[PDB]
């Protein structure tokens, strides 16, 4: 019943069963494989991206704060470098806090990724984000914003990224 | 605009490249291709060759390799870039082996 | 803190005499008062324009490049004046500071000193220009001794290894950055581009420093692991692979 | 472009099941054709700029390099001679 990974680092059984209930009909039954890993790959958004570049299915995002919480985002798209917002409402962000909690979209706006040099972030409205994350995924910040009602993904507002890792089905 | 690509071939292929739509003939009622008849007299396939290579519409030459052979001379004194030569294969007569007059230059490496 | 001041238009002997009124309170610190002294002699190149001038006025003819003869033993005299000492638990450390003319190492002054002393820090006119301070290139500097103070009970058991493989990912970084105006950009390879990346966060979170802003060798170690957590731990090969067990992961 | 040479190449462009057969099987073979045409214009092109700069490393290394230096030895050698008369 568990799905398959072709390895892991951030994730125990309890977090691999209670997001494989969630993830959409378009990823049920695919194994998961790593894109990109803090842990294997060094710790870079340019690094992120590259690894991220060739890709053309959804991902999982998963990250540990320094406090050990994991939380992260689901989307529906690879992240990459946009000039405006990217994503469709298949897009969540969730957190084990420690109780598991996911965040599906709202139906009130449509700003679910946005990828600069300099950083990546999910969810708008006004100057909110639900999950923004530096250069060179050190600093963070979680607050709500009503693409998805969220609440803090965190242990607090702001944060810093212990370890990080992208997952795609492939 | 752009350039044409030319053939320099037995009957067969220029046949083959025409029926593929290559190659017009021009304002002044110039050609573009040459059909090597079995009673060829061998100066033809340099005289048009070297019209072709010194011409400004052609961007490629397409010769038939046993045909580059009869012009060996002509055609590995070409040192420039500008039309590309590409010996190609026949019907009966063998396919294209070593004797190629581009591939010549990696001669410790290829 | 003892300060010695001789002023540009001072007489031109108390600037001989500085240095020994210096080194003379720093061996009773050292060597009697059992301290610990760190010594800072600033522009003795000033000192031997001083020397130059008590040798013209003695009538002596000039020597190598204008110097007095003697000079090598006359810094000699100064530079060892210097060290530990068994039976007592003081030491003199010392840190001349000189400035070169042209910027030219083959000066007599940084030539002797080169002679007499044990390493060099070099303050480079290129990083000072692109607004960078302390604008120390540490690609040219060295520290002679640098082993004889790092490592286990003295700084940290990484701290060698560390410093090893920071200078060899800069050697790296300035070649890549070198090659990227003649191939461009599109012609680097993801490893070229991780040398790329280190390159510009190593100069401006390792190199630039504030003016009052004092971190520990603690410090300074963790802020290059940051840097070196820029590449995949495969890359890192100045650092053994048990160090790299303690020190490459990131912790709460 | 490869490290600043510019490289010639050339792109294709376009204006009884037995001919549509033959149609087919000779448009394929046009498509090697001007695809090779394109690595033989490199080729040719890249060869020419290898060896221009195969020269220009050739040269300073075995003639602007040494005279370089003979000047230089020349300068310190004769600043010793003026040193000697002063």
């Amino acid at each position: 019943l568990p799905i398959l990974q072709s390895h892991s680092a951030l994730l125990e059984n309890m977090h691999i069963e209670q997001l494989a209930r969630r993830l959409p009909a378009r990823v049920q039954g695919y194994p998961w494989r790593l894109a990109y890993s803090t842990l294997e790959h060094g710790t870079s958004l340019k690094t992120l991206y590259r690894k991220s570049a060739s890709l053309d299915s959804p991902v999982l995002l998963v990250i540990k704060d320094m406090d050990n919480q994991i939380f992260g985002a689901y989307a529906t798209h690879p992240f990459r470098f946009s000039d405006h917002y990217y994503g469709t409402g298949e897009t969540f962000l969730y957190t084990f806090s420690p109780n598991f909690k996911v965040f599906k979209w709202s139906g009130e706006n449509s700003y679910f990724i946005n990828g600069d040099i300099s950083s990546l972030e999910l969810g708008g409205g006004g100057g909110r984000f639900g999950l923004w994350l530096d250069a060179d995924l050190y600093h963070g910040r979680s607050n709500s914003c009503s693409t998805f009602n969220n609440d803090i993904l965190s242990k607090k507002e702001d944060f810093i990224v212990q370890d990080l890792e992208v997952w795609t089905f492939e | 605009r752009g350039k044409l690509i030319a053939v320099i071939g037995d009957e067969d292929t220029v046949t083959g490249f025409l029926l593929g739509g290559i190659g017009e003939l021009n304002k002044n009622r110039h050609p573009n291709f040459l059909v090597v008849e079995k009673d060829t007299t061998i100066n033809e396939i340099e005289d048009t060759f070297r019209q072709f290579l010194n011409r400004d519409d052609i961007g490629i030459i397409l010769i038939n390799q046993y045909i580059a052979e009869m012009v060996r001379h002509a055609l590995d004194a070409h040192q420039r870039s500008i039309p590309a030569v590409l010996e190609i294969p026949s019907k009966e007569h063998p396919y294209d082996a070593a004797k190629d007059s581009i591939l010549r230059r990696a001669k410790g490496m290829f | 803190v003892c300060l010695f001041l001789n002023l540009a238009n001072d007489p031109t002997i108390e600037r001989i005499i500085t240095p020994r009124l210096a080194l003379t309170t720093a061996e009773f610190l050292a060597y009697q008062c059992e301290k610990h002294v760190l010594v800072i002699l600033t522009d003795m190149s000033s000192y031997a324009e001083a020397l130059r001038e008590v040798s013209a006025a003695r009538e002596e003819v000039p020597g190598r490049r204008g110097f007095p003869g003697y000079m090598y033993t006359d810094l000699a005299t100064i530079y060892e004046r210097a060290g530990r000492v068994e039976g007592r638990n003081g030491s003199i450390t010392q840190i001349p500071i000189l400035t070169m003319p042209n910027d030219d190492i083959t000066h007599p002054i940084p030539d002797l000193t080169g002679y007499i002393t044990e390493g060099q820090i070099y303050v480079d006119r290129q990083l000072h220009n692109r607004q960078i301070y302390p604008p120390i290139n540490v690609l040219p500097s060295l520290s002679r001794l640098m082993k004889s103070a790092i490592g286990e009970g003295m700084t940290r058991k990484d701290h060698a290894d560390v410093s090893n493989q920071l200078y060899a990912c800069y050697a790296i970084g300035k070649d890549v950055q070198a090659m990227k105006a003649v191939v461009g950009e599109e012609a680097l390879t993801s490893d070229d581009l991780l040398y790329l990346e280190f390159l510009q966060k190593f100069e401006k979170n390792f190199i630039t420093q504030g003016p009052y802003e004092n971190r520990t060798v603690y410090e300074t170690l963790d802020i290059g692991w940051q840097l070196l957590r820029i590449f995949p731990k495969e890359m890192l090969k100045r650092i053994p692979q048990s160090t790299l067990s303690e020190f490459y992961p990131r912790d709460s | 472009n490869v490290a600043g040479v510019t490289l010639p190449v050339f792109e294709h462009y376009h204006e009884g099941e037995q001919l549509a057969k033959l149609k087919r099987n000779y448009a394929k073979a046009v498509e090697l054709l001007v695809e090779l045409a394109s690595l033989q214009t490199s080729f040719v092109t890249l060869d020419e700029a290898i060896k221009i700069t195969n020269r220009r490393v050739n040269a300073i290394e075995h003639v602007i390099i040494p005279r370089i230096e003979r000047t230089l030895a020349y300068i310190i050698t004769e600043l010793d001679e003026r040193e000697r008369e002063e």
